[PDB]
C-alpha cells in the first residue's frame, strides 16, 4: 500500500547491492578465524556468563569473536 | 487444556519453590520460569530471548537450532549449562 516506504526499500536493496564485504577465506576476519569451537581458549584455559560475571574470557576469544 | 492444566499440577512445588528459587540464586530457576513465559522474559532482562519466543511454537525450528548448539553447544559447554539446555527444549525431544 506505502509506495513511499516502499520506494525506502527499493533505496535500502539498492545499498546493500553496492556494500563492501571483506573477505572470508582471503583476509583475516574468517580464514584465520577458523578455530574448531567457540571459546576454545577460555575452556582450555581457566583465565550470558561474561555479560553475568567481569573478566572470564581470554583475550584470544575476545579476538576471534 | 492439558498445558495449563498441568501447570496449575506442577504449581505450588513450582510456586514457594520456584519463589525462593529466584529471590536464592541462581541458574536453573532461568529453565524453571520456562516450565512456568513473559514474566520470565522480563525477569531475565539478548539471542536466547528471540529463541525463547518459539517456545509453545511447534513449529520445525527444533532440529535446526537443536543440532546447530549441540556440536557447538558441547564445544562452549565441553570447555554455559544454562543456554544447552533451553536448546534441548526447543529441539522438542528433551
Amino acid at each position: 500500500r506505502d509506495t513511499l516506504v516502499r520506494q525506502s526499500q527499493l533505496v535500502v536493496d539498492w545499498l546493500e547491492s553496492i556494500a563492501k564485504d571483506e573477505v572470508g577465506d582471503f583476509s583475516d576476519n574468517i580464514e584465520y578465524y577458523a578455530k574448531s569451537v567457540y571459546w576454545e581458549n577460555t575452556l582450555h584455559t581457566l583465565k550470558d556468563a561474561p555479560i553475568r560475571q567481569k573478566l572470564p574470557l581470554d583475550d584470544l576469544d575476545r579476538e576471534d569473536d | 487444556a492439558f498445558s495449563h492444566w498441568l501447570a496449575h499440577t506442577a504449581e505450588e512445588r513450582i510456586e514457594e519453590e520456584v519463589s525462593l528459587y529466584g529471590p536464592e540464586r541462581h541458574v536453573e530457576a532461568v529453565f524453571s520460569f520456562l516450565t512456568g513465559i513473559s514474566d520470565a522474559c522480563r525477569l531475565a532482562q539478548h539471542r536466547l530471548s528471540l529463541l525463547l519466543s518459539q517456545m509453545v511454537g511447534s513449529q520445525e525450528m527444533r532440529e535446526l537450532i537443536s543440532l546447530q548448539l549441540v556440536d557447538w553447544n558441547k564445544l562452549q559447554v565441553d570447555h554455559q549449562e544454562e543456554r544447552l539446555r533451553v536448546f534441548c527444549l526447543l529441539s522438542g525431544t528433551p
